[PDB]
RNA sequence: ACGAGAACAUGCGCGACAUUCCGAAGAACGCUGAA
């Protein structure tokens, strides 16, 4: 039984959050950095890529990475497993299906709220303000049965290497501090138990 | 826009007629000096640009095609604290005086549009953009 | 021998990539209208792969028309001397126009620029990729035809394509849909039998 | 008297349509399926015989087929009369005749401008069950702003069949109409739309004003 | 065609270290030209799509705030100023505004692209 | 047969490897000419679509895009790059548009056909 | 007052079935609001 598993949540921010990307705006300020933004609501987002890539490479380094390594195919087993890998004779399609994670309505009511701009200048780049959540949701595509719960794991090894790290920008210097918040990680397809599952 | 005295029409190009006629050679030491609205310097047009985007943003905040009512108290604030830096160095006063920006914001303010808040600031920004141009 | 439609809307709740022949990466448009669209081989495609994957899969299906009947019966066969019409006829989804006028009241463009630095391991140097995807909150309005060979197979065969639909909105839609593209989801307008006098009322 | 009913109109095809046949070209592309095209004008064109064979197929699985046909002669009674017979000793006359469907003036002109050209290049792949390989295909199609020009005549062989005759081609229309033309249709491919112009008896003294097939 | 001859006047070799630099300005780079680039893309995009014989008044604004982008960059890349007064683009613009048609702002938009395409291939 | 005989020039192998593959233009494919072969087949359907001994001035700006389009392959591609320089299919390019009729034009089809065909034969 | 005269090379026929332009890929690093 082909089971997908979703986990939806947040993701507050902690510091000044900035993850670039080329585009222009109007009476856009003289700042060298405006954050990437969602075209539609034109609020700043979180795309899904720097997730499932910032938790990739925390998850190489975190487990061991071989020395001398000139492609991403080249990862552990069970990183190949999760993230997928493109190895010719050994593609193996991705259990982690990450999706972009937008601005959230209730940070958008709080900072509607009090006159809060969603993003702030910092001396310049263009960083989120740290009340901001961004939900996140995630899919998790069960192939073999019994690895799901260590994939799992894995995934809840990777959450919490990013809880203490950066994502995109200065880190660094101080701009990329989150938090991971779960709502609910339910079987939302197929017949497996998802009631014993967290990523955290 | 907004009408200029004498019929003129407030338009990109003015801003380059505009910032064109403040330029001057300003020849010291043999050497030209680009002065722009009585020599106003850069760090001064980027502070009253700053001051615009803040408004920008918080228009851009909301999704509806009016101003509003706090987009409008800024837009007023923008007007007295443009008073006060006129006051403060003649180079801004002169920047001011040249731009009408005053004139303009009480224009949008009466239309009471995003569109012709937006069309004011291109027209600063094109006053900007120009100015950093020719010096 | 009765046909039943199933016409309605896909939104995209992420970008949308799907490829086609600086670094555009560009997104399949409709050469007529110059919009983005949805092939139809796609959504039949990863319906099919996705219910296949549901269903037991045999250890090599290398001819690609060897899966369990179901999928045969549904989505069409092509076995030496069994060849079974296929049931689903998915038909290529195209720009909604209300998502274009909406788009068109502001001052969006149907395709964004997304950029991704794929920074190395070894090197740690971002190499710069740029990709195009559909805008968020578009919508294409797909048609889907069902016939009905036999009577009696045709609840059996709703709710497998039922369970397709509600796999695929928990999927992708083409693109690098593993890190946040071609997220969707399916409203339903109307399930009608356009040809024939089968009773469509209840699905 | 032998009257002919001449029903001529519009096919517009509502997504990319691929008719394959032995194609030529100036630098032949990498496709291997290249649409039929009508020689003297290089536009593509849709056969007569393939809109009559899949209207007579979905005709045909409408009113039911024998079980164990084996051949086109054995398809019900007015699917013969209508489509004709060659039977030994039965052989009826095919009371429709199919014309070719030339590419449009009016797509022609639309294609001329906006600078479009009147076939398009479908990339489209096929992931493997096994290696999850993804194996590239070009198919050349039709662009869904084309129209073509199609040109019908139904013989008056026997008066009082006619309008059971017209039931079973607007029958056969409305199936085609939501069934596709001749293509990969089951994955999006040939969609079609017929808007009839005109119904007119060009020969005979018989009327089909009244006659309609859509 | 203008383009090619232009770009050719531009194009120097310049020696550093052995390797050669065939660039026609110290600061020109894709980007820079990108940029602006981008910004005709979408107003491209707006007249290629909507099929209007006459050019829209939106895509006039967006014409105006082109004119405020060529300015902008002149302000920031001295290479991208001298590239502009090279290949007169602000002038085009205003020729297309004068003529507010449809035709006009293809060929000039192919100008910009042969500009820089032969920009690539001497690079 | 000037076609074959710059393909066979062109023709080499992949000795370097140590396994057999032939490397046409130092790695030319047809996916590589596939946008300026369909642009040469658009110019083709509008020159034959056409009756005029002469070609048209669409047919002129056409031809001076493709050339655009040539630089912009060469450009990008270095095998493009290879090909066009040492079929001259540029300079034929110029030549089709001094002499401006159709059977020029036509000839400069048929020219291209046999490079391809003929890259194709020696793969 | 022609080895002649009368005699449709015709009748039925979908270039059609099966096929995801997919598998991976952080907008990036080190950059004091300061003499």
């Amino acid at each position: 039984m082909y089971s997908k598993i979703r986990i939806v949540g947040k993701i507050d921010v902690l510091t000044g959050l900035h993850i670039g990307g080329g585009g222009e705006t109007s009476m856009i300020g003289a700042i060298a950095s405006p954050v990437v933004r969602d075209p539609y609501s034109r609020l700043p987002i979180i795309p899904g890529s720097s997730i499932k890539g910032k938790m990739r490479s925390l998850l190489a380094k975190h487990i061991g990475l071989i020395p001398g390594q000139k492609m991403h195919n080249q990862d552990a087993p069970e990183i190949l497993r999760l993230f997928g890998s493109s190895q010719k004779g050994a593609i193996q399609s991705s259990r982690l299906q990450i999706s972009d994670a937008f601005f959230s309505k209730a940070s958008q009511e709080e900072f509607d709220k009090k006159d809060l701009a969603y993003t702030e200048t910092k001396f310049q780049i263009e960083r989120v303000t740290r009340g901001a959540s961004f939900d996140f949701h995630i899919i998790y595509n069960v192939e073999n049965i019994n690895e799901v719960m260590a994939d799992f794991e894995n995934i809840k090894t990777a959450i919490h290497l990013l809880e203490n790290d950066y994502l995109g920008g200065g880190g660094t210097r101080g701009n990329g501090r989150i938090r991971f918040v779960i709502d609910s990680i339910d079987t939302v397809v197929g017949d497996f138990d998802s009631s014993n599952l967290s990523i955290k | 826009l907004a009408k200029t005295k004498t019929g003129e029409m407030i338009d990109l190009n003015f801003a380059r007629k505009v910032v064109e006629e403040n330029k001057r050679v300003k020849d010291n030491r043999g050497r030209q000096e680009i002065v722009l609205f009585n020599g106003l310097t850069t760090s001064k047009l980027r502070n009253l640009l700053e001051l615009i985007n803040h408004v920008y943003t918080k228009v851009y905040n909301s999704d509806d095609t009016t101003l509003s009512e706090d987009v409008r108290d800024e837009l007023e604030y923008l007007k007295v604290k443009f008073a006060y830096e006129s006051g403060r160095e003649p180079a801004v006063r002169t920047f001011i005086e040249k731009t009408y920006v005053d004139k303009l914001v009480d224009v949008v303010l009466k239309k009471n549009t995003k569109k012709i808040f937006l069309d004011y600031c291109k027209y600063f920004e094109a006053l900007v953009a120009y100015a950093k141009f020719y010096r």
